[PDB]
RNA sequence: GAUGUCGGCUCAUCACAUCCUGGGGCUGAAGUAGGUCCCAAGGGUAUGGCUGUUCGCCAUUUAAAGUGGUACGCGAGCUG
RNA sequence: CAGCCAGGAUGUUGGCUUAGAAGCAGCCAUCAUUUAAAGAAAGCGUAAUAGCUCACUGGUCGAGUCGGCCUGCGCGGAAGA
């Protein structure tokens, strides 16, 4: 997971997703891609 | 084609010039020939988007005021300094 | 299945033709004799990839493919090399005589309305080579 | 929206029966009841029930389109049910069902035994499959999913259990 | 790194930095960065910036930079107490709004954009992509 | 018209930017062992040689030998 | 628009190089082709081929759909005794 205040779509296969008051990257292709606004 | 409705002025200066711009108008004055300048307020929106056409400033535009139509051509244009908005604009009768 | 640019003439030598097809599971032997037969009215050094529909236990047949076009481009240019970039270097133009006769390799296996329009694949490869017509 | 726009058949032989807000559906295969978000209107209408939104309520057709969604899938569990399968990859893996329990060994120095919740029945077929059958979705999604924790498939063998429908990426461990 | 050449005094008051800017239009390319803040450009900056921006484009088309960091910035040393104005130790350009920090040609628009958002990046002030106008 | 100092000793208390132990995501995570980030303050967290030392280097331990605030905590408590 | 259904072939393993480079290490040609359609090919993957599938063209499905501009209020960014 990674934790940033900037998180982005890294590829094509990337979704921005709203989960509990936070915005999260998740990823069907890549788990490195698997990010969380922080 | 280019068709412009306009207003006359009932009043001039920083103030009222100002009052215009945030009522989503803005001030514009038609000079030349021997008639007298007109000062005039046009809507903001509708002259932004046709001014976006390059033929805006080489046709000869017609400005419909008080039902009269009066042909001119588009003179100097005073753009806001960072916003993409219009300021003023001078027309010269054609 | 391993799968190699197998020579026509020689047979089972162990780095080029070992793993080419008689690790496949064809009879290596069996088939360079057949297409063997087939080689010897084919001309001198004619590398023909064939698709191959094979079996593992010593069983085979195969299909025909047409021979290739671009090993016959370079007799008459006299050079047996390439260029690393072409269009800059050429190993001598050739004639639309040599390429007619190039295509009329490639002729009777077509299902093209007008034959005349392949005329600019095989000048693909002579553009990407450095053959460039008169 | 699109989805809540649809109704939804109500086949020969299964009951529905609307008390407000709580919906019960009776079948051939159980009998399911659910209570339905404030914000949504069913009717029953003929033979088939139609979802919308309440006045008043901001997210009526979000809510609509859940209950059109949560209520379809309750007609397919009672007429045909769900079924869902998991398989174990792994030298000495091994499934057994008895009774309502689940007999798990996925190589722990202790046995693993799960028990079945209410409505859910489970059969192996051989030692390294299990099929799961329930009326209820949800239900049967969480019992696959509490049976795939106990190991979750890892990336260099896929050695664990997996949903028999899923695709178990893998990557080879980095060289020197 | 800009700096002049030379120079009528070394130090200079630190004055203010109102009004809008002059030199608010696309002069001389047909794209350009423009601030929409208000600050001062350190000339480390501008040359990270372009630096940027020319990487962006792979040294294709042509870059101009409108601004020029004409006023130099003193600095006490640390542990010091008066005595003197501080020495000079950077350059810097007074930046209002409307200024045009930037233009480029010879490159596509979508290009462009992409290569002033680098050097945006770069930047102090908030800054806005603009386009020329034919008046 | 006086708010006693560095270090040691005795006694502490809080913060968490966590040293150990607990929980987790990613890994260029095979395993063992690591890297990095997240959560977490419950409890725990060396003895010696040198030097006034704090620190540091060195020897040998430990699961670990945390980082800071508290008049650089603590002399109407001791030392000097 | 989204979803679901079919193919991606011929020269050709283009050429260089390499132990092998085959669309997919890199480099240059980068154009045809039958055609409804295919970039001498987007990554994955193979020692390398095979394989994977995107671009690419439609068959269904029947009412909106997409993403730029400006603007109001809010969200994360946010650790201390
Ligand atoms: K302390
Ligand atoms: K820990
Ligand atoms: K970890
Ligand atoms: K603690
Ligand atoms: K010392
Ligand atoms: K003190
Ligand atoms: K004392
Ligand atoms: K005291
Ligand atoms: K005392
Ligand atoms: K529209
Ligand atoms: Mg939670
Ligand atoms: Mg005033
Ligand atoms: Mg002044
Ligand atoms: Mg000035
Ligand atoms: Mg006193
Ligand atoms: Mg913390
Ligand atoms: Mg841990
Ligand atoms: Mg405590
Ligand atoms: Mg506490
Ligand atoms: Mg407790
Ligand atoms: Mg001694
Ligand atoms: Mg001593
Ligand atoms: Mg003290
Ligand atoms: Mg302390
Ligand atoms: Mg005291
Ligand atoms: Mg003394
Ligand atoms: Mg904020
Ligand atoms: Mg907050
Ligand atoms: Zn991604």
């Amino acid at each position: 997971m990674k934790v940033r205040a900037s998180v982005k779509k890294l590829c094509r296969n990337c979704k921005i997703v709203k989960r509990d008051g936070v915005i999260r990257v998740i990823c069907s292709a890549e788990p490195k891609h698997k990010q969380r606004q922080g | 084609m280019f068709t412009i409705n306009a207003e006359v002025r009932k009043e001039q200066g920083k103030g009222a010039s100002r009052r215009l711009r945030a009522a989503n108008k803005f001030p514009a004055i038609i000079y030349g020939g021997k008639e007298a300048p007109l000062a005039i307020e046009l809507d903001h929106d509708k002259v932004m988007n046709m001014q976006a056409k390059a033929e805006f400033y080489s046709e000869v535009l017609t400005i419909v005021v008080d039902g009269k139509e009066i042909k001119v051509k588009a003179q100097d244009v005073q753009r806001h300094p960072y916003k993409p908005k219009l300021q003023h604009i001078d027309f010269v009768r054609a | 299945y391993v799968k190699l640019q197998v020579a026509a003439g020689m047979a089972n030598p162990s780095p080029p033709v070992g793993p080419a097809l008689g690790q496949q599971g064809v009879n290596i032997m069996e088939f360079c004799k057949a297409f063997n037969a087939k080689t010897d009215s084919i001309e001198k050094g004619l590398p023909i990839p064939v698709v191959i529909t094979v079996y593992a236990d010593r069983s085979f047949t195969f299909v025909t493919k047409t021979p290739p076009a671009a090993v016959l481009l370079k007799k008459a240019a006299g050079i047996k090399s390439g260029s690393g970039k072409p269009n800059k270097d050429k190993v001598g133009k050739i004639s639309r005589a040599q390429l007619q006769e190039i295509a009329q390799t490639k002729a009777a296996d077509m299902t093209g309305a007008d034959i005349e329009a392949m005329t600019r694949s095989i000048e693909g490869t002579a553009r990407s080579m450095g053959l460039v017509v008169e | 929206s699109r989805v809540a726009k649809a109704p939804v058949v109500v086949p020969a032989g299964v009951d529905v029966k609307i008390n407000g807000q709580v919906i019960t559906i009776k079948g051939k295969n159980g009998e399911l009841t659910r209570t339905l978000n404030d914000a949504v209107e069913v009717k029953h209408a003929d033979n088939t029930l139609t979802f919308g939104p309440r006045d008043g309520y901001a997210d009526g057709w979000a809510q609509a389109g859940t209950a059109r969604a949560l209520l379809n899938s309750m007609v397919i569990g009672v007429t045909e049910g769900f079924t869902k399968k998991l398989q174990l990859v792994g030298v000495g893996y091994r499934a057994a069902v008895k009774g309502n329990v689940i007999n798990l060994s996925l190589g722990f120095s202790h046995p693993v035994d799960h028990q079945l919740p209410a409505g859910i029945t489970a059969e192996c077929p051989t030692q390294t499959e299990i099929v799961l059958k329930g009326a209820d979705k949800q239900v049967i999604g969480q019992v696959a999913a509490d049976l795939r924790a106990y190991r979750r498939p890892e990336p260099y063998k896929g050695k664990g259990v997996r949903y028999a429908d899923e695709v178990v990426r893998t990557k080879e461990a980095k060289k020197k | 790194m800009l700096q002049p050449k030379r120079t009528k005094f070394r130090k200079m008051h630190k004055g203010r930095n109102r009004g809008l800017a002059q030199g608010t239009d696309v002069s001389f390319g047909s794209f350009g960065l423009k601030a929409v803040g208000r600050g001062r450009l350190t000339a480390r900056q501008i040359e990270a910036a372009r630096r940027a921006m020319t990487r962006a484009v792979k040294r294709q088309g042509k870059i101009w930079i409108r601004v020029f960091p004409d006023k130099p910035i003193t600095e006490k040393p640390l542990a010091v107490r008066g005595k003197g104005k501080g020495n000079v130790e950077y350059w810097v350009a007074l930046i209002q709004p409307g200024k045009v920090l930037y233009e480029m040609d010879g490159v596509p628009e979508e290009l462009a954009r992409e290569a002033f958002k680098l050097a945006a990046a770069k930047l102090p002030i908030k800054t806005t992509f603009v386009t020329k106008t034919v008046m």
